[PDB]
């Protein structure tokens, strides 16, 4: 019954107005793969910061995925260098504390040229910390504040004249070049270039960064190959069955846990005071603080739970039909947020925690704002209650799974769906995106994940290894993609993503015992087992726990957080 | 038919209103829509059941499904010391052409229930922490699993397929 | 050691505290699993200590 | 009781195998009053005028305001629509997290 939906498709076509050649080149177009980039989490040589211009995103101006291929203030380019050598009281110190400040000079004096407030921020930012060592020239400095100024200020004249010598080390020289070659786009070449035009470093440059460049290129890793991550497990002991899915904040200081009582009970993972005095220290150690936390302003059984990438606030959802807001560092509630009537099932803030959305009982997701108590966008169009919500990593748009065996990438701004994802035969209750963004992966609740890429719409491959069971959490790894499965069978199961697809991601070149021997015992039956795909790699069982939270750290640890059960 | 009842449960129900004859075109149809309708509470249950991290279905997994489905509540199916499955089936047979299950409760008075003592309460809630794996396999400390009992254990249905490194 | 060392400085160049990939990291905090239950049944002892108040 | 253990198979039809032992009895004492109230109102519908669309005339009155509505899905994409008209306000370029105006926020209140 599929070459007559593709007669159907064709006839849609013809009398929705494709011309025969514009409708086989979209045919064309939708059946090949979204093709590789490679600058795909943004790396920091070629990759730049979002933009803060106050204004919603936008997916227009944009081109297809299936096509080939893919001013930065001088306030920032600067802490950054900053920041890296004031880090170090390390045997390089004070040479760097020697050539902080020509730098600095250099870049106020460019800067008065074309942003005079931009550059009155510059100067009174970093500003108190080397008048001892360089007297009351910077009190000569104050004057200066348009191009006109510079011609006051006979010293500051005199910087374009005279260049100012430093005479560097070798190794000193070749540290500052390898630490601003590696991030260009944040404003190493920024630096790179008052260094080349207007210092004068004794020990031609263009030839030394060319050399930089090159044995830069010389060495590097092409295809990374698996790694198996460090697990870390939480678990809860004195949970009576009524606690619901929990999470971990950033940093990794704060747990959540939403029970089946209305409280939101807060533990600080280090044993510490959670009590935020800031030196007030006026009253009260009679009461009893077991660094632990409680929130009670619900009335109904908190169902989500997800934390700002800010860390400092809270964003719990209930059956009663609000989602409330927690400040963590005062532990009350702030703001109440009414737009369901239906209860609510996942929050989740957004990347850059602009705008957080909401899935409900009413079939419908929504979109919100934390300044704004009701809702910005109605995601509607799922046949079934939505369970799982998550956004792009670039928070422009949003993937809602559903107890009809789909889901879906919604438009942030214009609200309509863009992908609908067939292919599960159960509830879909997690999904999540690769930081490369080009393929989507989701877990139901018949223990299958699936990877599609959302430029084709259609399966790359599926993961078979999980038990005929849910799939409560999932996640990424940070660099590259090796998928984390935390699910209802007591498991942590690892995941390699590209071993079926185009891009194999380096295998070893040369055998095993256990390996093809373990569903080849098959004791209970051929039917009544699982057999494992070729991407499952490992499975860490937790002992009579269930993992309901998997959150990959930045550094290869992975964190699992469940409670024990009986 | 479907299989809920043909006539054996709501005809018993239409007797109880006072009906007296009615044809089985009606206790069909009418069944067929009452267990359609014993689904649709089933189905809001296991999606509470699931978004509430469990396994089984509790009474308040089906009794919150009632509120969503605005269905008037069902009251008294919850009692004292609270535990998974605190057993209450005891229905006793009553004999005739047919059989009659009429649920037997033991009538109590006032004056031992008010005499007497309050349950146990335990801990409130703490978290201990240790490691799954750290190169990933399994450190075989104390909180880890063995690998070999879990197959004696659980099915691989809900187990899933064991795999290392 | 004298003997032990041998061969892994001669294993090298192709308790113990230098085997590399038998190792468990160190946690920050772990939470009580069995000192609070002792420490629950002497606290009950000290409110049988205190005189027979309940 | 037959209906416990038909329950128990219709339970396990929808592979749900791990269930409390009230939860067939709950089940029963739902479509029991369901079926009384469904059959009083038939009652009524057949002295105003039994038959099967005397049965449909009583669940068609009450499926209008207890349980889940049918295909709802074009009902909601009109009303998303109508929410989906205004475009999305300024939001603020500071990266972090903004609050509502005071007045609207759970703090200035009192008891």
């Amino acid at each position: 019954s599929a070459s007559d939906l593709n007669r159907i498709v064709l006839e849609y076509l013809n009398k929705k107005g494709y011309h025969r050649t514009e409708a086989m080149l979209r045919a064309e177009s939708g059946r090949t793969l979204t093709p590789q980039n490679k600058q795909s989490p943004a790396n920091t040589k070629t990759g730049k910061f979002p933009e803060q211009s106050s204004i919603p995103p936008n997916p227009g101006k944009t081109a297809k995925p299936i096509s080939n291929p893919t001013p930065e203030n001088y306030i920032r380019a600067y802490s950054m260098l900053k920041n890296w050598v004031d880090s170090s009281l390390e045997i390089y110190k004070p040479e760097l504390s020697y050539i902080m400040y020509p730098i600095f000079i250099y870049l106020f004096l460019n800067l008065v040229a074309k942003n005079p407030v931009y550059a009155r921020r510059f100067f009174d930012r970093f500003s108190p910390d080397f008048k001892d060592f360089h007297g009351s020239e910077i009190n000569r400095l104050f004057s200066v504040n348009s191009i006109d100024h510079i011609k006051e200020n006979e010293v500051a004249s005199a910087f374009q004249s005279h260049k100012y010598r430093i005479t560097m080390s070798k190794t000193t020289l070749n540290l500052l070049l390898y630490f601003l070659n590696e991030n260009e786009s944040i404003g190493g070449s920024l630096i790179i270039s008052v260094i080349n035009q207007h210092l004068d470093p004794n020990i031609d440059l263009k030839l030394e960064i060319q050399k930089v460049k090159e044995s830069r290129d010389a060495i590097k890793l092409d295809n990374l190959q698996l790694a198996l991550p460090s697990v870390c497990m939480y678990t809860f002991q004195n949970t009576n069955k009524d606690m619901s899915c929990l999470d971990f904040s950033d940093d990794c200081r704060i747990a959540a846990a939403g029970f089946q009582d209305s409280y939101i009970k807060i533990w600080s993972l280090d044993g510490s005071s959670l009590n935020n005095p800031n030196i007030a220290l006026n009253n009260n150690d009679k009461d009893e603080d077991p660094t632990c936390k409680t929130l009670v302003g619900h009335s109904g059984t908190v169902y989500s739970t997800s934390f700002s990438p800010d860390n400092k606030y809270l964003l719990s959802g209930s059956e009663d039909k609000t989602v409330r807001l927690w400040s963590m560092d005062t532990h009350t509630a702030l703001v109440s947020y009414k737009g369901h009537n239906h209860p609510v099932w996942d929050v989740s803030f957004s990347p850059l925690g602009h705008y957080f959305a909401t899935a409900s009982h009413d079939q419908t997701a929504r979109l919100w704002s934390c300044d704004h108590i009701y809702p910005l966008r109605i995601f509607a169009g799922h046949l079934n209650d939505v369970d799982c919500v998550s956004f792009h990593p670039n928070g422009c748009y949003v993937f809602t799974g559903s107890s009809d065996k789909t889901c879906r990438m919604w438009d942030v701004s214009t609200g309509d769906s863009v992908r609908l994802f067939l292919g599960h035969t159960a509830p879909v209750i997690s999904i999540a995106v690769c930081p490369d963004g080009r393929w989507l992966s989701t877990g139901s609740e018949d223990g299958i994940i699936n990877v599609w890429d959302i430029g084709t719409g259609k399966r790359l491959k599926q993961m078979r290894g999980h038990g005929k069971n849910a799939i409560y959490s999932l996640s990424y790894s940070k660099e590259g993609n090796v998928l984390i499965s935390g699910g209802a069978d007591h498991t942590v199961r690892v995941w390699d993503l590209k071993k079926a697809t185009t891009e194999p991601s380096a295998e070893p070149d040369e055998g095993d015992v256990t390996a093809s021997i373990n569903q080849d015992i098959k004791e209970y039956g051929r039917r009544r087992t699982v057999i494992p795909t070729s991407d499952l790699v490992a499975s860490f069982y937790t002992k009579k726990t269930p993992v309901f939270k998997v959150k990959f750290s930045r550094s290869n640890l992975a964190l699992a957080g469940g409670a024990f059960r009986p | 038919y479907t299989i809920w009842s043909p006539q054996d449960t709501v005809k018993d129900v239409a007797e109880s209103l006072g009906l007296e004859n009615i044809n089985d075109d009606v206790l069909k149809a009418l069944a067929m829509d009452v267990e359609y309708r014993i689904l649709e509470i089933i189905e809001q249950a296991v999606k509470f059941k699931r978004h509430s991290k469990r396994d089984v279905l509790t009474t308040d997994d089906v009794s919150k499904a009632l509120r969503v489905l605005n269905v008037e509540p069902l009251y008294g199916y919850y009692d004292g010391s609270e535990v998974n499955k605190a057993v209450s089936f005891s229905k006793v047979n009553t004999s005739g052409g047919q059989s009659v299950y009429y649920l037997d409760e033991e009538e109590v008075d006032f004056d031992r229930l008010i005499n007497e003592p309050l349950p146990q309460v335990p801990r409130l809630p703490t978290f201990t922490t240790h490691w799954l794996a750290v190169e990933g396999v399994q450190p075989a400390i104390i909180q880890n699993p063995n690998l070999n009992d879990i197959r004696v254990s659980q099915p691989p249905f809900i187990r899933g397929a064991i795999v290392t490194a | 050691t004298a003997k032990v060392r041998a061969e892994i400085c001669l294993k090298r160049t192709e308790l113990q505290e230098y085997d590399i990939s038998n190792a468990i990291p160190d946690i920050v905090y772990e939470g009580v699993n069995t000192k609070t239950l002792d420490k629950m049944e002497d606290a009950s002892v000290d409110r049988m200590l205190q005189n027979g108040i309940n | 009781p037959r209906d416990v253990r038909l329950l128990h198979l219709l339970l396990a039809s929808q592979s749900i195998h791990q269930y409390e032992d009230q939860v067939p009895l709950q089940l029963m004492d739902f479509a029991h009053r369901y079926t009384q109230g469904v059959l009083k109102d038939a009652l009524v519908y057949n002295d105003y005028a039994l038959g099967v669309e005397d049965i449909r005339l009583a669940i068609a009155a009450r499926t209008q305001y207890q349980f889940k509505p049918t295909a709802p899905k074009e009902l909601m994409l009109q009303l998303a629509a109508e929410r989906n008209k205004k475009a999305l306000p300024q939001v603020m370029g500071t990266w972090g997290v903004r609050l509502p105006p005071e007045k609207y926020c759970l703090t200035a209140k009192e008891w």
